Protein backbone atom coordinates (compact mmCIF):
# COMPACT_ATOMS: atom_id res chain seq x y z
CA UNK A 1 0.00 0.00 0.00
CA UNK A 2 0.64 3.70 -0.19
CA UNK A 3 -0.15 3.85 3.26
CA UNK A 4 2.50 2.07 4.75
CA UNK A 5 5.51 3.53 2.77
CA UNK A 6 4.06 7.19 3.45
CA UNK A 7 3.80 6.65 7.22
CA UNK A 8 5.15 10.37 7.77
CA UNK A 9 2.28 11.76 5.74
CA UNK A 10 -0.12 9.36 7.34
CA UNK A 11 0.55 10.46 10.76
CA UNK A 12 0.19 14.04 9.49
CA UNK A 13 -3.64 13.14 8.21
CA UNK A 14 -4.41 11.31 11.74
CA UNK A 15 -3.36 14.58 13.54
CA UNK B 1 -23.40 30.69 -14.25
CA UNK B 2 -25.13 31.81 -10.85
CA UNK B 3 -23.76 31.34 -7.63
CA UNK B 4 -25.37 28.99 -5.00
CA UNK B 5 -25.55 29.51 -1.16
CA UNK B 6 -23.48 26.43 -0.87
CA UNK B 7 -21.17 27.40 -3.29
CA UNK B 8 -20.84 31.01 -1.08
CA UNK B 9 -20.23 29.12 2.03
CA UNK B 10 -17.77 26.67 0.51
CA UNK B 11 -15.42 29.17 -1.16
CA UNK B 12 -15.31 31.08 2.34
CA UNK B 13 -14.79 28.35 4.38
CA UNK B 14 -11.56 27.22 1.93
CA UNK B 15 -10.61 31.50 2.04
CA UNK B 16 -10.80 31.07 6.40
CA UNK B 17 -8.61 27.41 6.40
CA UNK B 18 -6.25 29.16 4.50
CA UNK B 19 -5.60 32.22 6.75
CA UNK B 20 11.65 27.78 14.37
CA UNK B 21 13.39 26.77 11.27
CA UNK B 22 17.36 26.76 10.15
CA UNK B 23 18.70 30.29 9.64
CA UNK B 24 19.99 31.70 5.75
CA UNK B 25 23.27 33.12 6.21
CA UNK B 26 32.08 26.93 2.02
CA UNK B 27 30.35 23.68 1.52
CA UNK B 28 28.66 24.18 5.02
CA UNK B 29 27.20 27.22 3.99
CA UNK B 30 25.95 25.25 0.81
CA UNK B 31 24.22 22.45 2.57
CA UNK B 32 22.72 25.28 5.31
CA UNK B 33 20.59 27.08 2.56
CA UNK B 34 19.64 24.10 1.68
CA UNK B 35 18.45 22.79 5.07
CA UNK B 36 16.47 26.01 5.24
CA UNK B 37 14.91 25.61 1.98
CA UNK B 38 13.62 21.71 2.50
CA UNK B 39 12.60 23.06 6.06
CA UNK B 40 10.34 25.14 4.33
CA UNK B 41 8.70 22.47 2.13
CA UNK B 42 8.00 20.46 5.28
CA UNK B 43 6.07 23.00 6.92
CA UNK B 44 4.55 23.29 3.06
CA UNK B 45 3.25 19.70 2.63
CA UNK B 46 2.02 19.91 7.07
CA UNK B 47 -0.37 23.21 5.73
CA UNK B 48 -0.86 21.41 2.36
CA UNK B 49 -2.48 18.06 4.68
CA UNK B 50 -4.25 20.83 6.95
CA UNK B 51 -6.07 22.56 4.30
CA UNK B 52 -6.89 19.26 2.48
CA UNK B 53 -8.78 17.89 5.37
CA UNK B 54 -11.13 21.07 5.30
CA UNK B 55 -12.00 20.07 2.02
CA UNK B 56 -15.53 18.80 1.55
CA UNK B 57 -15.16 15.13 0.67
CA UNK B 58 -11.88 14.70 1.22
CA UNK B 59 -12.05 12.83 4.40
CA UNK B 60 -14.66 10.63 3.34
CA UNK B 61 -12.23 9.25 0.97
CA UNK B 62 -9.93 6.06 1.62
CA UNK B 63 -6.78 7.41 3.20
CA UNK B 64 -4.78 5.30 0.74
CA UNK B 65 -6.41 7.49 -1.65
CA UNK B 66 -5.79 11.10 0.01
CA UNK B 67 -2.23 9.70 0.07
CA UNK B 68 -2.72 9.15 -3.34
CA UNK B 69 -3.58 12.65 -4.21
CA UNK B 70 -1.05 14.50 -1.89
CA UNK B 71 1.58 13.03 -2.96
CA UNK B 72 1.46 14.00 -6.53
CA UNK B 73 -0.05 17.53 -5.73
CA UNK B 74 1.46 19.06 -2.89
CA UNK B 75 4.68 20.06 -5.60
CA UNK B 76 1.82 21.98 -7.25
CA UNK B 77 -0.13 23.59 -4.61
CA UNK B 78 3.54 24.93 -3.96
CA UNK B 79 4.12 26.18 -6.73
CA UNK B 80 1.04 27.66 -6.95
CA UNK B 81 1.51 29.26 -3.44
CA UNK B 82 5.25 30.34 -4.96
CA UNK B 83 3.20 32.32 -7.64
CA UNK B 84 1.10 33.80 -5.13
CA UNK B 85 3.93 35.51 -3.69
CA UNK B 86 5.30 36.72 -6.24
CA UNK B 87 6.91 40.02 -6.40
CA UNK B 88 6.71 41.41 -9.98
CA UNK B 89 9.34 44.49 -9.26
CA UNK B 90 11.97 43.02 -7.32
CA UNK B 91 12.08 39.77 -8.93
CA UNK B 92 11.57 37.32 -5.71
CA UNK B 93 9.27 35.18 -4.03
CA UNK B 94 8.80 35.98 -0.32
CA UNK B 95 8.48 32.82 2.08
CA UNK B 96 7.56 33.41 5.80
CA UNK B 97 6.55 37.21 5.47
CA UNK B 98 9.88 39.12 5.25
CA UNK B 99 12.57 37.59 3.80
CA UNK B 100 12.64 38.12 -0.52
CA UNK B 101 14.39 34.96 -2.55
CA UNK B 102 15.49 35.70 -6.28
CA UNK B 103 16.69 33.37 -8.94
CA UNK B 104 20.04 33.22 -7.60
CA UNK B 105 18.70 32.52 -3.87
CA UNK B 106 17.18 29.57 -5.63
CA UNK B 107 20.67 28.60 -7.06
CA UNK B 108 22.49 29.23 -3.64
CA UNK B 109 19.69 26.77 -2.34
CA UNK B 110 20.46 24.09 -4.55
CA UNK B 111 18.44 23.73 -7.28
CA UNK B 112 18.99 23.63 -11.32
CA UNK B 113 19.05 26.34 -13.67
CA UNK B 114 16.43 24.21 -15.90
CA UNK B 115 13.98 24.09 -12.75
CA UNK B 116 14.75 27.70 -11.67
CA UNK B 117 13.53 29.63 -15.20
CA UNK B 118 10.49 27.67 -15.32
CA UNK B 119 9.34 28.96 -11.52
CA UNK B 120 10.16 32.23 -12.57
CA UNK B 121 7.84 32.21 -16.04
CA UNK B 122 5.16 30.53 -14.65
CA UNK B 123 4.90 32.79 -11.51
CA UNK B 124 5.15 35.74 -13.76
CA UNK B 125 2.41 34.79 -15.87
CA UNK B 126 0.12 34.12 -12.78
CA UNK B 127 0.71 37.21 -11.54
CA UNK B 128 -0.30 39.04 -14.58
CA UNK B 129 -3.73 37.10 -13.87
CA UNK B 130 -3.95 38.97 -10.77
CA UNK B 131 -5.58 36.28 -8.70
CA UNK B 132 -7.54 36.66 -5.39
CA UNK B 133 -7.80 34.45 -1.96
CA UNK B 134 -10.57 32.53 -3.31
CA UNK B 135 -9.42 31.84 -7.15
CA UNK B 136 -6.30 30.69 -5.48
CA UNK B 137 -7.95 28.76 -2.97
CA UNK B 138 -10.15 26.98 -5.56
CA UNK B 139 -7.40 26.02 -8.08
CA UNK B 140 -5.14 24.08 -5.33
CA UNK B 141 -8.46 22.53 -4.87
CA UNK B 142 -9.29 20.97 -8.39
CA UNK B 143 -5.00 20.37 -8.36
CA UNK B 144 -5.85 18.28 -5.02
CA UNK B 145 -8.71 16.70 -6.79
CA UNK B 146 -7.25 15.30 -10.02
CA UNK B 147 -8.53 11.74 -10.82
CA UNK B 148 -5.55 11.09 -13.25
CA UNK B 149 -2.97 11.04 -10.34
CA UNK B 150 -1.00 7.39 -10.48
CA UNK B 151 -2.79 5.01 -7.48
CA UNK B 152 -6.24 6.34 -7.52
CA UNK B 153 -8.60 4.23 -6.73
CA UNK B 154 -12.11 5.72 -6.40
CA UNK B 155 -11.20 7.53 -9.47
CA UNK B 156 -15.33 8.44 -10.40
CA UNK B 157 -15.80 10.25 -7.03
CA UNK B 158 -12.42 12.66 -7.30
CA UNK B 159 -13.30 13.61 -10.37
CA UNK B 160 -16.74 14.47 -9.05
CA UNK B 161 -15.68 16.68 -6.08
CA UNK B 162 -13.33 18.07 -8.88
CA UNK B 163 -15.99 19.36 -10.86
CA UNK B 164 -17.95 20.77 -7.75
CA UNK B 165 -14.73 23.15 -7.58
CA UNK B 166 -14.41 23.72 -11.07
CA UNK B 167 -17.89 25.25 -11.20
CA UNK B 168 -17.68 26.82 -8.20
CA UNK B 169 -14.87 28.87 -9.84
CA UNK B 170 -17.02 29.73 -12.79
CA UNK B 171 -19.31 30.55 -10.41
CA UNK B 172 -17.20 32.96 -8.85
CA UNK B 173 -14.92 34.29 -11.89
CA UNK B 174 -18.30 35.81 -13.48
CA UNK B 175 -18.77 38.18 -10.42
CA UNK B 176 -14.98 38.96 -9.98
CA UNK B 177 -14.51 39.46 -13.88
CA UNK B 178 -18.04 39.85 -15.64
CA UNK B 179 -16.92 41.86 -18.84
CA UNK B 180 -13.84 38.96 -19.34
CA UNK B 181 -15.21 35.23 -19.47
CA UNK B 182 -11.84 34.39 -20.92
CA UNK B 183 -10.44 34.56 -17.56
CA UNK B 184 -11.51 31.43 -15.86
CA UNK B 185 -10.53 29.24 -18.60
CA UNK B 186 -7.19 31.46 -18.50
CA UNK B 187 -7.10 30.10 -14.54
CA UNK B 188 -7.91 26.17 -15.87
CA UNK B 189 -5.17 26.79 -18.08
CA UNK B 190 -2.44 26.97 -15.66
CA UNK B 191 -3.15 23.64 -14.46
CA UNK B 192 -1.70 22.39 -17.82
CA UNK B 193 1.60 24.31 -16.98
CA UNK B 194 1.53 22.98 -13.35
CA UNK B 195 1.94 19.59 -14.52
CA UNK B 196 5.34 20.22 -17.09
CA UNK B 197 6.52 21.84 -13.81
CA UNK B 198 5.67 18.79 -11.89
CA UNK B 199 7.42 16.67 -14.53
CA UNK B 200 10.47 19.60 -14.56
CA UNK B 201 10.68 18.78 -10.60
CA UNK B 202 11.17 15.23 -11.11
CA UNK B 203 14.25 15.74 -12.81
CA UNK B 204 15.62 18.14 -10.52
CA UNK B 205 14.83 15.22 -7.47
CA UNK B 206 16.44 12.90 -10.14
CA UNK B 207 19.66 15.45 -10.15
CA UNK B 208 19.86 15.44 -6.35
CA UNK B 209 20.99 11.37 -6.76
CA UNK B 210 23.54 11.85 -8.73
CA UNK B 211 24.80 15.09 -6.58
CA UNK B 212 24.17 12.74 -3.33
CA UNK B 213 21.82 15.87 -1.62
CA UNK B 214 19.72 13.75 0.44
CA UNK B 215 16.07 14.81 1.01
CA UNK B 216 15.18 15.27 4.70
CA UNK B 217 12.52 11.96 5.31
CA UNK B 218 9.07 13.94 4.61
CA UNK B 219 10.34 15.20 1.55
CA UNK B 220 11.90 11.94 0.54
CA UNK B 221 8.70 9.60 1.08
CA UNK B 222 6.57 11.77 -1.05
CA UNK B 223 9.60 12.83 -3.93
CA UNK B 224 12.02 10.03 -4.29
CA UNK B 225 11.34 7.01 -6.51
CA UNK B 226 12.73 4.33 -3.86
CA UNK C 1 -21.81 32.19 -25.09
CA UNK C 2 -23.16 33.03 -28.60
CA UNK C 3 -21.48 31.40 -31.54
CA UNK C 4 -20.28 34.23 -34.10
CA UNK C 5 -20.37 33.27 -37.69
CA UNK C 6 -16.29 33.68 -37.70
CA UNK C 7 -16.28 31.28 -35.22
CA UNK C 8 -18.78 28.85 -37.05
CA UNK C 9 -16.77 29.31 -40.11
CA UNK C 10 -13.69 28.82 -38.62
CA UNK C 11 -14.83 25.47 -37.03
CA UNK C 12 -16.29 24.07 -40.06
CA UNK C 13 -12.17 25.05 -41.68
CA UNK C 14 -11.05 22.72 -38.63
CA UNK C 15 -13.75 19.86 -39.70
CA UNK C 16 -12.79 20.19 -43.28
CA UNK C 17 -9.09 19.72 -43.11
CA UNK C 18 -9.67 16.57 -40.84
CA UNK C 19 -10.87 14.55 -43.74
CA UNK C 20 2.27 2.92 -48.31
CA UNK C 21 2.98 1.61 -44.49
CA UNK C 22 5.36 -1.27 -43.91
CA UNK C 23 2.61 -4.13 -43.27
CA UNK C 24 1.60 -5.43 -39.73
CA UNK C 25 2.44 -9.06 -39.54
CA UNK C 26 6.74 -16.66 -35.04
CA UNK C 27 8.54 -14.33 -32.42
CA UNK C 28 11.82 -13.69 -33.73
CA UNK C 29 14.80 -10.57 -34.89
CA UNK C 30 12.44 -9.40 -38.15
CA UNK C 31 9.14 -10.02 -36.34
CA UNK C 32 9.65 -7.32 -33.47
CA UNK C 33 11.50 -4.93 -35.75
CA UNK C 34 8.90 -4.82 -38.24
CA UNK C 35 6.15 -4.19 -35.53
CA UNK C 36 8.22 -1.56 -34.62
CA UNK C 37 8.85 -0.25 -38.27
CA UNK C 38 4.87 -0.36 -38.54
CA UNK C 39 4.24 2.06 -35.59
CA UNK C 40 7.02 4.09 -35.96
CA UNK C 41 5.77 4.78 -39.90
CA UNK C 42 2.32 5.30 -38.67
CA UNK C 43 3.60 7.94 -36.38
CA UNK C 44 6.09 9.95 -39.47
CA UNK C 45 2.68 9.24 -41.47
CA UNK C 46 0.69 11.47 -38.18
CA UNK C 47 3.53 14.15 -38.05
CA UNK C 48 2.90 14.91 -41.69
CA UNK C 49 -0.94 14.93 -41.40
CA UNK C 50 -0.11 17.28 -38.14
CA UNK C 51 1.86 19.74 -39.84
CA UNK C 52 -0.93 19.67 -42.56
CA UNK C 53 -3.72 20.46 -40.38
CA UNK C 54 -1.53 23.10 -38.45
CA UNK C 55 -0.85 25.11 -41.97
CA UNK C 56 -4.86 25.22 -42.14
CA UNK C 57 -5.10 26.88 -38.56
CA UNK C 58 -5.80 30.93 -38.99
CA UNK C 59 -2.87 32.79 -37.00
CA UNK C 60 -0.17 29.76 -37.29
CA UNK C 61 1.86 30.53 -40.48
CA UNK C 62 1.43 34.59 -39.35
CA UNK C 63 4.37 33.03 -36.75
CA UNK C 64 7.36 32.58 -37.22
CA UNK C 65 9.10 29.32 -38.62
CA UNK C 66 10.95 29.02 -35.52
CA UNK C 67 7.88 29.31 -33.59
CA UNK C 68 6.28 27.37 -35.77
CA UNK C 69 8.61 24.11 -35.09
CA UNK C 70 8.63 25.28 -31.48
CA UNK C 71 5.13 24.45 -31.28
CA UNK C 72 4.93 21.21 -33.24
CA UNK C 73 7.62 19.63 -31.54
CA UNK C 74 6.48 19.35 -28.17
CA UNK C 75 2.51 19.51 -29.30
CA UNK C 76 2.64 16.33 -31.63
CA UNK C 77 2.90 13.24 -29.19
CA UNK C 78 0.03 15.33 -27.77
CA UNK C 79 -2.01 15.73 -30.58
CA UNK C 80 -1.16 11.98 -31.38
CA UNK C 81 -2.65 10.65 -28.26
CA UNK C 82 -5.76 13.11 -28.09
CA UNK C 83 -6.09 11.33 -32.18
CA UNK C 84 -5.54 7.67 -30.46
CA UNK C 85 -8.11 8.29 -28.20
CA UNK C 86 -10.31 9.31 -30.93
CA UNK C 87 -9.80 5.71 -32.27
CA UNK C 88 -10.44 3.64 -29.43
CA UNK C 89 -13.31 1.17 -29.30
CA UNK C 90 -14.42 0.72 -25.62
CA UNK C 91 -15.94 -2.88 -26.28
CA UNK C 92 -12.46 -4.34 -27.44
CA UNK C 93 -10.55 -2.05 -25.38
CA UNK C 94 -8.11 -1.26 -28.73
CA UNK C 95 -7.52 1.25 -31.07
CA UNK C 96 -7.87 1.46 -34.86
CA UNK C 97 -5.09 3.37 -36.57
CA UNK C 98 -5.45 3.30 -40.59
CA UNK C 99 -9.25 2.35 -41.07
CA UNK C 100 -9.08 -0.83 -40.77
CA UNK C 101 -6.76 -3.07 -38.28
CA UNK C 102 -7.26 -2.60 -34.44
CA UNK C 103 -4.46 -2.72 -31.74
CA UNK C 104 -4.79 -4.08 -28.19
CA UNK C 105 -2.07 -3.34 -25.27
CA UNK C 106 -0.42 -6.31 -25.91
CA UNK C 107 0.03 -5.23 -29.65
CA UNK C 108 1.59 -2.01 -28.33
CA UNK C 109 4.00 -4.30 -26.62
CA UNK C 110 4.77 -6.22 -29.41
CA UNK C 111 5.31 -2.90 -30.63
CA UNK C 112 8.54 -2.39 -28.47
CA UNK C 113 6.50 0.13 -26.23
CA UNK C 114 6.52 -0.21 -21.91
CA UNK C 115 4.33 -1.10 -19.86
CA UNK C 116 4.41 2.02 -17.81
CA UNK C 117 3.32 3.96 -21.03
CA UNK C 118 1.04 1.62 -22.57
CA UNK C 119 -1.85 1.20 -19.20
CA UNK C 120 -1.73 5.60 -19.04
CA UNK C 121 -2.12 5.84 -22.76
CA UNK C 122 -5.32 3.12 -22.91
CA UNK C 123 -6.60 5.04 -19.31
CA UNK C 124 -7.04 8.37 -21.01
CA UNK C 125 -8.72 6.89 -24.12
CA UNK C 126 -10.86 5.33 -21.94
CA UNK C 127 -11.73 8.75 -19.60
CA UNK C 128 -11.88 10.32 -23.61
CA UNK C 129 -14.76 8.23 -24.66
CA UNK C 130 -16.68 8.65 -21.73
CA UNK C 131 -16.89 12.20 -22.63
CA UNK C 132 -18.47 11.41 -26.12
CA UNK C 133 -16.48 14.32 -28.47
CA UNK C 134 -17.67 14.68 -32.11
CA UNK C 135 -15.25 16.10 -35.06
CA UNK C 136 -15.24 19.65 -34.23
CA UNK C 137 -14.45 19.36 -30.45
CA UNK C 138 -11.52 17.31 -31.47
CA UNK C 139 -9.85 19.79 -33.92
CA UNK C 140 -10.72 22.61 -31.34
CA UNK C 141 -8.89 20.76 -28.80
CA UNK C 142 -6.01 19.63 -31.21
CA UNK C 143 -6.00 23.58 -32.53
CA UNK C 144 -5.88 24.35 -28.62
CA UNK C 145 -2.66 21.77 -27.94
CA UNK C 146 -0.71 22.89 -30.90
CA UNK C 147 -1.22 27.00 -29.51
CA UNK C 148 0.53 26.40 -25.93
CA UNK C 149 2.37 29.33 -24.95
CA UNK C 150 4.55 27.56 -22.47
CA UNK C 151 6.06 25.24 -24.67
CA UNK C 152 9.90 25.86 -24.64
CA UNK C 153 11.93 27.98 -26.90
CA UNK C 154 8.59 30.06 -28.09
CA UNK C 155 9.40 33.41 -28.33
CA UNK C 156 6.38 35.21 -29.42
CA UNK C 157 4.34 34.13 -26.26
CA UNK C 158 1.76 36.57 -26.29
CA UNK C 159 0.45 35.88 -30.19
CA UNK C 160 0.39 31.87 -29.18
CA UNK C 161 -1.76 33.03 -26.03
CA UNK C 162 -3.92 35.59 -27.71
CA UNK C 163 -4.59 32.63 -30.67
CA UNK C 164 -5.47 29.82 -28.31
CA UNK C 165 -8.16 32.13 -26.48
CA UNK C 166 -9.75 32.28 -29.77
CA UNK C 167 -10.16 28.49 -30.04
CA UNK C 168 -10.77 28.15 -26.44
CA UNK C 169 -13.57 30.87 -26.67
CA UNK C 170 -14.64 29.01 -29.58
CA UNK C 171 -15.01 25.95 -27.97
CA UNK C 172 -17.28 27.37 -24.90
CA UNK C 173 -19.51 28.80 -27.56
CA UNK C 174 -19.75 25.28 -29.57
CA UNK C 175 -20.29 22.80 -26.36
CA UNK C 176 -23.01 25.46 -25.06
CA UNK C 177 -25.26 24.63 -28.53
CA UNK C 178 -24.00 20.71 -27.81
CA UNK C 179 -24.41 20.35 -24.08
CA UNK C 180 -27.25 23.15 -23.34
CA UNK C 181 -27.66 21.09 -20.28
CA UNK C 182 -24.76 20.64 -19.24
CA UNK C 183 -21.95 23.45 -18.66
CA UNK C 184 -19.67 21.45 -17.46
CA UNK C 185 -18.82 19.90 -21.01
CA UNK C 186 -16.73 22.42 -22.12
CA UNK C 187 -13.98 22.53 -18.69
CA UNK C 188 -13.95 18.76 -19.11
CA UNK C 189 -12.58 18.92 -22.12
CA UNK C 190 -9.88 21.62 -20.84
CA UNK C 191 -9.03 19.08 -18.01
CA UNK C 192 -7.91 17.07 -20.50
CA UNK C 193 -5.07 19.13 -21.76
CA UNK C 194 -4.15 18.81 -18.04
CA UNK C 195 -3.88 14.85 -18.04
CA UNK C 196 -2.24 15.11 -21.60
CA UNK C 197 0.96 16.87 -20.23
CA UNK C 198 1.41 14.16 -18.11
CA UNK C 199 1.41 11.34 -20.49
CA UNK C 200 3.66 13.86 -22.85
CA UNK C 201 6.14 13.65 -19.93
CA UNK C 202 5.89 9.60 -19.81
CA UNK C 203 6.38 9.52 -23.60
CA UNK C 204 10.12 11.28 -22.83
CA UNK C 205 10.56 8.41 -20.41
CA UNK C 206 9.87 5.82 -23.38
CA UNK C 207 12.39 7.53 -25.46
CA UNK C 208 15.19 7.77 -23.08
CA UNK C 209 14.22 4.02 -22.31
CA UNK C 210 14.62 3.06 -25.92
CA UNK C 211 18.23 4.80 -25.99
CA UNK C 212 18.90 2.18 -22.93
CA UNK C 213 18.08 -0.84 -25.07
CA UNK C 214 19.36 0.93 -28.45
CA UNK C 215 16.15 0.56 -30.31
CA UNK C 216 16.72 3.76 -32.32
CA UNK C 217 14.02 5.76 -34.01
CA UNK C 218 13.91 6.88 -37.85
CA UNK C 219 15.30 10.60 -38.57
CA UNK C 220 11.92 12.45 -38.58
CA UNK C 221 10.80 11.27 -35.19
CA UNK C 222 14.52 11.17 -33.72
CA UNK C 223 14.98 14.83 -34.80
CA UNK C 224 11.06 15.91 -32.38
CA UNK C 225 11.63 13.43 -29.76
CA UNK C 226 15.52 12.15 -28.29
CA UNK C 227 17.68 14.73 -26.75
CA UNK C 228 20.44 15.68 -28.17
CA UNK D 1 18.24 28.20 -33.58
CA UNK D 2 15.70 25.20 -34.00
CA UNK D 3 15.43 25.21 -37.36
CA UNK D 4 18.20 24.35 -38.03
CA UNK D 5 17.94 21.09 -35.89
CA UNK D 6 14.79 20.51 -37.18
CA UNK D 7 15.62 19.74 -40.90
CA UNK D 8 12.86 17.22 -41.81
CA UNK D 9 9.62 19.01 -40.13
CA UNK D 10 10.97 22.85 -41.74
CA UNK D 11 11.06 21.20 -45.04
CA UNK D 12 7.22 20.10 -44.62
CA UNK D 13 6.35 23.17 -43.60
CA UNK D 14 7.91 25.05 -46.46
CA UNK D 15 5.88 22.28 -49.21
C1 LIG E 1 5.36 28.78 -0.86
C2 LIG E 1 5.78 28.76 0.58
O1 LIG E 1 5.14 29.46 1.37
N1 LIG E 1 6.86 27.99 1.02
C3 LIG E 1 7.12 28.03 2.44
C4 LIG E 1 7.67 27.03 0.35
C5 LIG E 1 9.00 27.29 0.11
C6 LIG E 1 9.80 26.35 -0.50
C7 LIG E 1 9.26 25.14 -0.87
O2 LIG E 1 9.92 24.11 -1.51
C8 LIG E 1 11.32 24.32 -1.46
C9 LIG E 1 11.93 23.24 -2.30
C10 LIG E 1 12.85 22.47 -1.63
C11 LIG E 1 13.51 21.42 -2.23
C12 LIG E 1 13.26 21.12 -3.55
C13 LIG E 1 13.97 19.99 -4.21
F1 LIG E 1 15.31 20.20 -4.27
F2 LIG E 1 13.80 18.81 -3.54
F3 LIG E 1 13.57 19.71 -5.48
C14 LIG E 1 12.34 21.89 -4.23
C15 LIG E 1 11.67 22.94 -3.64
C16 LIG E 1 10.74 23.57 -4.61
O3 LIG E 1 10.19 22.82 -5.40
O4 LIG E 1 10.73 24.95 -4.58
C17 LIG E 1 9.55 25.75 -4.81
C18 LIG E 1 9.79 27.08 -4.15
C19 LIG E 1 8.20 25.25 -4.33
C20 LIG E 1 9.42 26.04 -6.27
C21 LIG E 1 7.93 24.87 -0.64
C22 LIG E 1 7.16 25.81 -0.02
C1 LIG F 1 -3.49 8.18 -34.04
C2 LIG F 1 -3.19 7.69 -35.42
O1 LIG F 1 -4.10 7.73 -36.25
N1 LIG F 1 -1.93 7.19 -35.75
C3 LIG F 1 -1.73 6.85 -37.14
C4 LIG F 1 -0.75 7.02 -34.97
C5 LIG F 1 -0.32 5.76 -34.61
C6 LIG F 1 0.84 5.58 -33.88
C7 LIG F 1 1.57 6.69 -33.51
O2 LIG F 1 2.73 6.66 -32.78
C8 LIG F 1 3.13 5.32 -32.58
C9 LIG F 1 4.29 5.44 -31.66
C10 LIG F 1 5.48 4.98 -32.20
C11 LIG F 1 6.66 5.01 -31.49
C12 LIG F 1 6.66 5.53 -30.22
C13 LIG F 1 7.92 5.58 -29.43
F1 LIG F 1 8.57 4.40 -29.46
F2 LIG F 1 8.77 6.53 -29.91
F3 LIG F 1 7.73 5.91 -28.13
C14 LIG F 1 5.50 5.99 -29.67
C15 LIG F 1 4.31 5.96 -30.37
C16 LIG F 1 3.24 6.53 -29.52
O3 LIG F 1 3.57 7.41 -28.74
O4 LIG F 1 2.04 5.86 -29.60
C17 LIG F 1 0.76 6.52 -29.55
C18 LIG F 1 -0.18 5.60 -30.26
C19 LIG F 1 0.62 7.88 -30.19
C20 LIG F 1 0.29 6.61 -28.13
C21 LIG F 1 1.16 7.94 -33.86
C22 LIG F 1 0.02 8.10 -34.59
Amino acid sequence: SLTERHKILHRLLQE
Amino acid sequence: PQLSPEQLGMIEKLVAAQQRVTPWPSREARQQRFAHFTELAIVSVQEIVDFAKQLPGFLQLSREDQIALLKTSAIEVMLLETSRRYNPGSESITFLKDFSYNREDFAKAGLQVEFINPIFEFSRAMNELQLNDAEFALLIAISIFSADRPNVQDQLQVERLQHTYVEALHAYVSIHHPHDRLMFPRMLMKLVSLRTLSSVHSEQVFALRLQDKKLPPLLSEIWDVH
